[PDB]
């Protein structure tokens, strides 16, 4: 009766895992990367510009193409 | 020179290393077994399959009932084609391993490529022309072809 | 959605002509050359061209004639 | 894996600190040669002290004692 | 591409003409590396290779020599679909 | 009933020593066996029976939520005196008829 | 051994027109197929395969590229050897190395190769 | 020369007669 | 059993040897699945004997049509047994009369065109008791022989097939017994060598790229047909006299020399030692001897599978007045036509 | 049983037999007549070219169909090349005219 | 600096022999016919790396092995 | 024997890498090509033999660790 | 002469294991096994010479019989 009613109530109603590798960047961008433990895209994002800038070895064509690169993966930095 | 020719019109056929009278150039074309007959006016064909035939009352005129596994086989190309344009296979070898483990999006393609693709029915012996009949396919899960009770 | 060709072969008459017709009308859709005239429905090209000849909007004729055009116009 | 990507996060970082040229003049090779290395080896090598420092298991430690007993056994 | 078919006696100019080459022994196979053998009913001079794009004797095989015919065993270099034909 | 393991069984088409009955024939008779769970949905009874008479649904070794409706239900026969029937039978609760063979649509790591 | 192999020297060979069990029209020759022939799937695969190679050679540098399409006959006739590459770059032969080994670096990225290891 | 093959094989006869 | 039949089932079941029938008189001493044992009545016995029969029955073997034959007690412990009298039934025997079918309830009506021209509707319960269930054990064969670029191996080493598909082999690269295997699983890993593949232009390249290896061996393992799933109920390994038997062939032929001493061994128990004796190591030498195969071929091993055909659309049925048919529909047992009492036919 | 391609046979570049070599479906000489009697000659045609004998047509059908151009070049079948050959290998001469 | 290289190598050496020849070639993707010639050339280079990056590496395992080993004799 | 086999043939192509193709083509007396392709070609059948004679020695390995542990104790 | 006496002792030893045995190890045919042998020994044996087998189990003797004299 349950199973039937119920019935009749029916009729009536009616990317950040990805690593190192999947960048293919220049070597000092991943030479860099690597010093600072930064092997994953998943810890990439959650930098900053700034403070990756202060890496040695490091400067401002290196942060361009890594930021283009996340830009043209749909990622960003944060 | 003649039985190479024709293994006959020479009172006795040679036989080979069975009892058996060697078949001779002439031979490979006359006949109910010969060349005309046998490979010229009728031929084995590719992209068919064969079963058992069942009823299936609730069928329209139009269509009849296929299993699930003979479609699968019989449109192979079809389903390989469309799990590369449809981005589900990036090579014609992953769709077919896809096709091999019968995933679960395999049936969908299937659906896809048969849905107003008709078949030829045909029973053994075609005695007139009613013998050869186009349906279009309903996917069955089962082995055995529907065929619509008026036909 | 197609069950029977008697609209198409009373248009086109012959019920081979209408065939070849369709046929060429169908492969044009198939190829990326040309686009449906009638709604699709979710229809295959062949049954799309079938539709198609039945509303009157695809013939022998106009087919060539729009072949013809196309021709003229490529010369742009 | 771990392990070793610390390893190997290590030893560029104090590549970088020391210098790719103070390096080169340091171990008696190029600057060219530290910095292939940067890509070619120092990953595997790292790798290597990864299984390194986990040490020896009881059991082998002494499989290798019996063995090493039995080669010094006349 | 063909209109009719045309059927008549054969001449023995004609036949030689569709030959491409004379069978001269009765042999096959060689029983033991089962090539063909040199003159035989299955001979790679006369009817053409055994592999494709590869020569018999071992000299040529690669697409790049097609259309040359050796001179270890003299057997031209082409499809083996020619043996069909030949 | 939904699966069963016998203690030195590999497959149903095979016999064991001293039990008159086949194994396939076990697992047919398991199949019919009346019993419910108030408790779980699924659980798995044993049983362990030595010497010579009927091995009855009577000798499966029972928890208290597990009720066994009929214990006269003749499981297996032991014909020998040295010979012992070991099985764990695996009872889940469900609805309609559910063959092994779509039973084993994914092997669930079976 | 010798033995062994009088033993196997083939037997008469069967007659391709011997009749089966039924001897009405099934003969042996019915059963026996084409072994040197090219599947379909097989000649697909390599028309695919030969695009993708196409379509992956595109993304490298100009010289990476013509020394990939050359140390491999890629398109073009008989395979060359480091030596006729430098006799065309006019590059020492260790140089066309290095360059190949980089190129197939270069190609074993992901993201870059995964439909060709689709491939394998 | 039969069915929808028909007027291909006129029209093979439309080349061929020129 | 036949509800309703001639008289004449008795006659088939005993007279073509499908049945085990006492040869003499006695009282059923021992009951299995696999054998019955007879303590003959000493009116039967002989005097220098001892007054003991033991059949042996035939359990699930393979006939000439990928049928199961397999032989049941019929008898139960310390049973009266005449001569004559039936001790185990074979396929299609109950208790000594042939039962080639089931006796079904069967209603004579159209029901909705589901039994249009010879179709047959058939309820749920039908599947459900599995009584049109039938067991189909088939042989496979994979044969090792010896070619000329090198002898063919059974190693379970296989490229391009990964570590589950070869999950089902042992080490030696033969299915397990008892392993369910599916439609395209290997049964038995076989390679054959291979050389000069000729590789193509962008292939090479491909190879080079993913650093890997051609293989030197082809795939000719043994695989179990598409569509047919069974498990592995009997593995056969046939190895020629000069080869070296591989794991799985030393340790069948161990189960088959335990085999046959523990019967030897209980022959003797039941129950003249000489004989035994002798036997045993005739019995020994035949199980190790060696197997002449066929010129060429190294080694054979032989795959017995056992499937289990239920029922479905397209299986043919049939009477016993020629009422051909086809089953067309599997019916829930609540759609049926059923009696005043409820029950369907 | 089914099929789309499998093995062929070695004289005749056909399919084989059935199921035990996954071969296909006869159409045979009366089906063909079935054909003719409607107006199905692309029916008729490719199943006696493309889907049988002719070796190239076949393989540049199972591409077409691959890619979604369910077009075919149909070409000569292979067993008539047998039949010419055969009878040439008599001494009769026939041949195809208007080369 | 040397001396120390040579340290180190001494004791990455011990570590490699204790270690297990296979563990060490499947590590560093060298083929194990050829490893132990991998230890004559990268093992020491290495090793001067070590020494001029102030690594610090410990060989108290093998005191412990030979300790081992007396307890058999 | 099979892994005794394996094991000489590994020690034995250690050997001749660690002295060198070239040099070992020298001291033996052969072509540097004739060291290339022994290694590929009978090296695995005399490792059998020898796995079959009985003729394996110490893993360097293991000779590097008793003459460490030896060293230590004296 | 380490290479003589190499061979010396690997002649015999194979000699004492038989002729089936050596054949079977060297997938030799056995009525080659004389040839192989006559024409491959020498060759192994110089190469084990250069190779120095059993030199380091030599002195692997020789730290044995140190400790021992030291315990
Ligand atoms: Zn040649």
């Amino acid at each position: 009766a349950t199973i039937l009613a119920e019935q009749l109530e029916a009729f009536v109603d009616l990317i950040l895992l990805r690593p190192v590798d999947d960048l293919e960047l220049t070597v000092r961008s991943a030479n860099c990367l690597k010093a600072e433990a930064i092997h994953y895209i998943g810890d990439l994002v959650q930098r900053t510009e700034v403070e990756l800038l202060k890496t040695p070895n490091l400067g401002k064509k290196s942060l361009t193409e890594i930021k283009d690169v996340l830009a043209s993966r749909g990622l960003s930095l944060g | 020179v003649d039985a190479l020719l024709d293994n006959g019109r020479r009172g006795r056929a040679i036989t080979g290393s069975n009892k058996r009278p060697l078949k001779s150039l002439a031979d490979m074309i006359k006949g109910k077994q010969g060349r005309f007959r046998q490979n010229l006016l009728g031929k084995r064909v590719d992209y068919s399959g064969r079963s058992v035939i069942t009823v299936g009352p609730y069928l329209r005129l139009h269509q009849c009932g296929l299993p699930k596994k003979m479609a699968l086989e019989l449109f192979k190309p079809f389903i390989y084609g469309k799990l590369e344009l449809r981005g589900l296979a990036t090579t014609i070898k992953a769709a077919k391993k896809m096709v091999e483990r019968e995933e679960a999006v395999v049936w969908d393609i299937l659906d896809e490529v048969i849905r107003e693709h008709p078949v030829l029915l045909n029973r053994a012996p075609t005695l007139h022309r009613l013998g050869i009949q186009a349906f279009e396919p309903v996917l069955i899960e089962g082995k055995a072809i529907q065929l619509h009770p008026l036909v | 959605a197609r069950v029977t060709v008697q609209d198409a072969v009373e248009k086109i008459g012959n019920r081979f002509d209408l065939v070849l017709v369709a046929a060429r009308r169908a492969r044009q859709m198939q190829v990326g050359g040309k686009d449906p005239l009638v709604p699709e429905e979710n229809d295959k090209t062949t049954v799309i061209a079938l539709r198609e000849i039945e509303e009157g909007l695809i013939n022998n004729q106009i087919l060539d004639v729009r072949e013809r055009q196309e021709q003229q116009e490529q010369e742009a | 894996r771990n392990e070793a990507l610390r390893i190997e996060s290590a030893l560029l970082n104090k590549i970088a600190m020391l210098g790719t040229e103070k390096t080169a003049e340091a171990v008696g090779v190029d600057k060219s040669q530290i910095s292939r290395w940067k890509r070619d080896w120092i990953p595997k090598f790292s790798m290597l002290l990864a299984v390194l420092e986990w040490g020896v298991v009881d059991d082998d430690m002494a499989r290798l004692a019996r063995q090493v007993a039995a080669i010094l056994t006349n | 591409e063909f209109d009719a078919i045309k059927i008549a006696l054969a001449s023995p100019d004609m036949i030689r003409s569709w030959s491409f080459g004379e069978v001269k022994k009765p042999e096959t196979i060689n029983y033991r590396t089962f090539k063909p053998e040199r003159d035989g009913l299955f001979c790679a001079r006369i009817f053409g290779p055994v592999k494709d794009y590869e020569c018999l004797c071992g000299k040529y095989k690669r697409l790049k020599h097609r259309g040359v015919i050796c001179e270890k065993c003299g057997v031209e270099v082409t499809q083996t679909k020619v043996r069909r034909e030949r | 009933v939904t699966e069963v393991e016998i203690d030195g069984v590999l497959h149903e088409y095979s016999t064991k020593e001293g039990v008159q009955e086949d194994i396939l024939e076990i697992l047919l008779n398991l199949k019919g066996l009346a019993v419910r769970v108030q408790g779980k949905d699924e659980v798995i009874l044993t049983l362990n029976k030595s010497g010579i008479g009927p091995v009855t649904a009577a000798d499966i070794t029972h928890d208290g939520d597990v009720e066994i409706v009929k214990p006269q239900h003749v499981i297996c026969h032991l014909t020998d005196e040295n010979a012992s029937i070991s099985m764990r039978i695996k009872v889940q609760r469900g609805r309609g008829y559910v063959p092994a063979s779509t039973r084993i649509h994914s092997e669930e790591d079976e | 051994d010798k033995i062994r192999k009088v033993l196997k020297i083939a037997k008469e060979p069967i007659s391709m027109e011997t009749p089966i069990g039924d001897d009405e029209d099934s003969h042996l020759g019915d059963f026996i197929e084409d072994t040197t022939l090219e599947l379909p799937l097989d000649s697909a695969t390599t028309e695919s395969l030969r695009a993708a190679t196409h379509d992956v050679l595109a993304g490298l540098t100009a010289r990476e590229a013509k020394v990939l399409r050359m140390r491999f006959g890629i398109d073009m006739n008989t395979d060359y050897t480091l030596e006729e590459v430098g006799k065309q770059f006019d590059v020492t032969r260790e140089r066309i190395r290095q360059i190949e080994a980089k190129a197939l670096r270069k190609l074993r990225h992901p993201s870059r190769s995964e439909v060709l290891r689709s491939f394998l | 020369p039969a069915g929808t093959g028909y007027a291909y094989h006129q029209d093979r006869m439309r080349r061929r007669a020129a | 059993k036949p509800l309703v039949g001639t008289g004449m089932e008795r006659a088939v079941a005993v007279d073509s040897g499908v049945t085990a029938v006492a040869k003499r008189g006695g009282v059923v001493q021992y009951v299995d699945a696999s054998r019955i044992v007879i303590k003959v009545n000493e009116d039967e016995m002989y005097p220098g004997e001892a007054g003991i029969d033991i059949y042996n029955l035939t359990k699930y073997t393979r006939s000439n049509q990928n049928t199961c034959i397999n032989q049941m007690p019929c008898v139960s412990l310390g049973e009266p047994v005449e001569r004559g009298d039936v001790l185990a039934d074979g396929p299609s025997t109950d208790l000594g009369e042939l039962a080639l079918g089931q006796n079904m309830r069967v209603a004579f009506m159209p029901w909705n065109g589901y039994n249009f021209e010879d179709s047959i509707l058939v309820s749920e319960r039908v599947v459900q008791e599995d009584r049109f269930t039938t067991i189909h054990i088939q042989e496979l064969a994979c044969v090792s022989r010896d070619t000329k670029l090198g002898p063919e191996e059974i190693t379970a080493d296989i490229p391009n097939v990964g570590e589950a598909a070869l999950s089902k082999l042992d080490e030696s690269g033969i299915v397990y017994i008892g392993a369910e295997v599916t439609g395209g699983d290997i049964l038995v890993g076989k390679v054959t060598p291979k050389g000069e593949t000729q590789l193509t232009p962008e292939e090479k390249l491909l190879r080079a790229i993913f650093g890997e290896k051609a293989s030197d061996v082809k795939d000719s393992s043994l695989r179990v047909p598409n569509g047919v799933s069974g498990t592995v109920i009997d593995v056969q390994v046939f190895t020629r006299d000069g080869v070296e038997k591989d794991k799985r062939a030393l340790e069948i032929e161990e189960m088959q020399l335990k085999q046959a001493k523990k019967d030897l061994s209980e022959e003797l128990q039941i129950l003249l030692k000489h004989e035994f004796e002798k036997k045993l190591e005739a019995k020994r030498r035949k199980i190790t001897q060696g197997d002449d195969l066929a010129p060429g071929v190294l080694k054979i091993v032989k795959v017995y599978l056992a499937v289990k055909r239920r029922i479905q659309p397209g299986d043919k049925m049939a009477g016993r007045h020629g009422n051909k048919g086809v089953i067309s529909k599997i019916n829930p047992i609540e759609d049926m036509p059923y009696d005043e009492n409820g029950t369907p036919v | 049983h089914a099929r789309s391609t499998g093995s062929y046979s070695l004289v005749t570049q056909q399919p084989l037999g059935g199921k035990a070599q996954f071969g296909g479906q006869r159409f045979g000489e009366m089906e063909v007549w079935a054909l003719e009697a409607y107006g199905a000659a692309y029916t008729l045609q490719e199943m006696l070219t493309v889907k049988s004998d002719d070796v190239n047509g076949r393989t540049k059908m199972y591409k077409n169909i691959v890619d979604g151009n369910h077009q075919m070049e149909p070409g000569m079948p292979e067993s008539f090349n047998v039949l010419l050959k055969e009878i040439r290998s008599l001494g009769i001469n026939i041949e195809l005219e208007d080369e």
